[PDB]
């Protein structure tokens, strides 16, 4: 069924599960043509497939060649997403396959259910959470590898860096969603917050800076202020 | 013309015969129905005056035997029986005909309604949906479940309609997921028509039988089957042109016959708006669209 704020702890139990977000699969720029019409130009996208307990991110890069000569691309993108998630599940050993897949957008339910007919024991669920996974393209290292891709490619990341050494996956997911919500609400200011201090760096094998426990509290507080600030700017509050 | 005689009418009951209905009073001198047109299946159905629970009835074909109705006071229902002594049967019917205790199937000669609702319905195919091989006639009632309904509870008392499930491996070729889910032509033509039904007439016969069981008994699973079979055709981009023309005729007469006051419970808004206005065949059902728009404009 639908995943929400009542059964929130289910995300961090021992049943393997993946979130799938398709909001960056089909990406375009819109521009005027010489004749004054409007044309779109696709750019590389990505499927965001995340194990919320472990932080493992299966970033499938969607190269613009997959759209070549296809029609109704927004619809195709949901089915291409479902096709790639299904192939990912099939490539995993049985004991690593998820027991549930949670789609962030309800329009993915039927495409994924149909591609996963061979897996009748894997539950495909929507969620009532509004998750900021679209902002994944605001993470520099992920945006880089997507835009440099010359062919389809799967890149693997731990989106929690080494946080699980010190915090629970409940807390790490909460830190992630607050970071992504801030990047989505005011990307420039969020990045200012994250990288204003040169003394704090990002390890080559990480996505985020190497903050101490106390620095993460400061950073998290600054992200909450950014969100509140933007909320007041928006609504004149 | 053939006859369905009645031993008696000990309990007050509304009797239907195909699309017609009438009332019989408790212990009224009623001994059945005459002048039933040879050449079609028929259904004789019942709703007790003192308990509108259970509509029940019998599908039969007078070419396959001599059938009478007798009330059984133990099971509490009018039961269809076969009489193998033809001479005894002709003698009992003649006596009831001479005493004018039989009503007449009131068929208007200009009216082809029943033919139009049962064009593709054959007794041999009814008997494979309703399994009770010792009888030549088939009992159906309001509560009987379908095989598909049971998959999601006594299999002897089930309606074995062909299972249709759009999100099933049967409907969806591995490697053609998007194609087969948005265009059901594979499922319609290869799986169902070529594979299971063998021809469109047999498909239309099940569709027509499902509609009639929904209408005459309020059988919910039959209504589901009727709508599923419509949706499968309308959701297919490739259908024989003769199939669509005939479907338009079939649906027109079903919508024409439907009680106006039962529209809220026999018609699925989602299915009909999709079929008439969004589907591949949204333009191939002109007669059905016109009667639906003039008769049930609310549903749309
Ligand atoms: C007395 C009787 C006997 C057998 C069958 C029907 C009737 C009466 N019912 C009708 O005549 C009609 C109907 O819609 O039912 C046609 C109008
Ligand atoms: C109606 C009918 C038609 C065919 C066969 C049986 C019946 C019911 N049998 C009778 O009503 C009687 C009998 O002795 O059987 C009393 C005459």
């Amino acid at each position: 069924g639908a995943m929400n704020s009542s059964n929130y702890a289910e995300l961090f139990n021992n049943d393997i599960k993946l979130f799938v977000d398709d909001t960056n699969v089909y990406r375009v720029t819109v521009h005027k043509t010489f004749e004054g019409n409007v044309a779109t130009k696709a750019i590389n996208g990505c499927i965001f497939t995340l194990n919320p307990k472990t932080g493992h991110l299966f970033l499938k890069i969607i190269h613009t060649s997959v759209w070549a000569g296809q029609k109704r691309l927004s619809q195709l993108a949901k089915w291409k997403t479902a096709e790639e998630v299904s192939a990912l599940v099939r490539s995993l050993p049985k004991e690593e396959q998820p027991k549930q897949i949670i789609v962030t957008r309800k329009a993915m339910l039927d495409p994924l259910e149909v591609h996963m007919l061979d897996f009748p024991n894997i539950a495909i669920r929507p969620t009532e959470l509004r998750l900021p996974f679209s902002a994944a393209m605001s993470i520099d290292k992920l945006s880089d590898v997507v835009m440099k891709a010359t062919e389809p490619q799967m890149v693997l990341f731990n989106i929690y860096d080494d946080w699980l050494d010190r915090i629970s996956s409940y807390t790490a997911f909460s830190r992630l969603t607050l970071l992504l919500r801030a990047l989505k609400t005011n990307e420039e200011s969020a990045k200012m917050i994250l990288l204003s201090d040169p003394t704090i760096t990002i390890k080559s094998y990480h996505l985020w800076p190497s903050f101490t426990d106390e620095q993460w509290i400061t950073i998290e507080s600054q992200m909450r202020d950014l969100i509140l600030t933007e909320y007041g700017r928006k609504y004149n509050v | 013309m053939n006859t369905v005689p009645f031993t008696s009418a000990p309990i007050e009951v509304t009797i239907g015969i195909d699309q017609y209905s009438f009332n019989v009073k408790e212990n009224q001198p009623f001994h059945g129905i005459k002048d039933i047109p040879i050449g079609h299946v028929h259904v004789i159905h019942f709703q007790h005056a003192d308990n509108s629970s259970m509509r029940y009835g019998y599908w039969f074909d007078c070419r396959m035997g001599n059938f009478y109705i007798q009330y059984d006071p133990k099971d509490g229902l009018y039961k269809m029986m076969e009489e193998r002594d033809g001479a005894k049967f002709e003698n009992i019917v003649h006596n009831f005909k001479e005493r004018q205790m039989m009503v007449s199937y009131p068929k208007i000669d200009e009216d082809d309604t029943w033919y139009n609702l049962t064009e593709f319905v054959q007794m041999d195919k009814i008997r494979k949906i309703v399994r009770k091989d010792e009888n030549q006639f088939s009992y159906v009632d309001s509560s009987m479940t379908t095989v598909q309904e049971n998959e999601l509870s006594d299999p002897a008392h089930s309606l074995n309609y062909t299972v249709i499930n759009f999100k099933s491996r049967e409907a969806i070729r591995p490697g053609h997921e998007m194609e087969d889910f948005l265009d059901k032509s594979y499922y319609l033509n290869t799986v169902m028509l070529q594979g299971i039904f063998k021809n469109s007439s047999n498909y239309f016969g099940e569709l027509q039988f499902a509609f009639l069981n929904a209408m005459f008994f309020g059988n919910y699973g039959s209504s589901l089957q009727w709508h599923a079979m419509i949706e499968l055709i309308c959701s297919s981009a490739t259908v024989p042109k003769h199939m669509l023309d005939k479907l338009d005729e079939i649906l027109y007469y079903q919508i024409k016959t439907l009680p106006e006051q039962y529209s809220d419970i026999l018609l699925n808004e989602r299915v009909w708006n999709i079929c008439l206005y969004s589907s591949f065949q949204k333009n191939s059902l002109h007669n059905t669209e016109k009667i639906m728009e003039n008769k049930y404009p609310e549903l749309l």
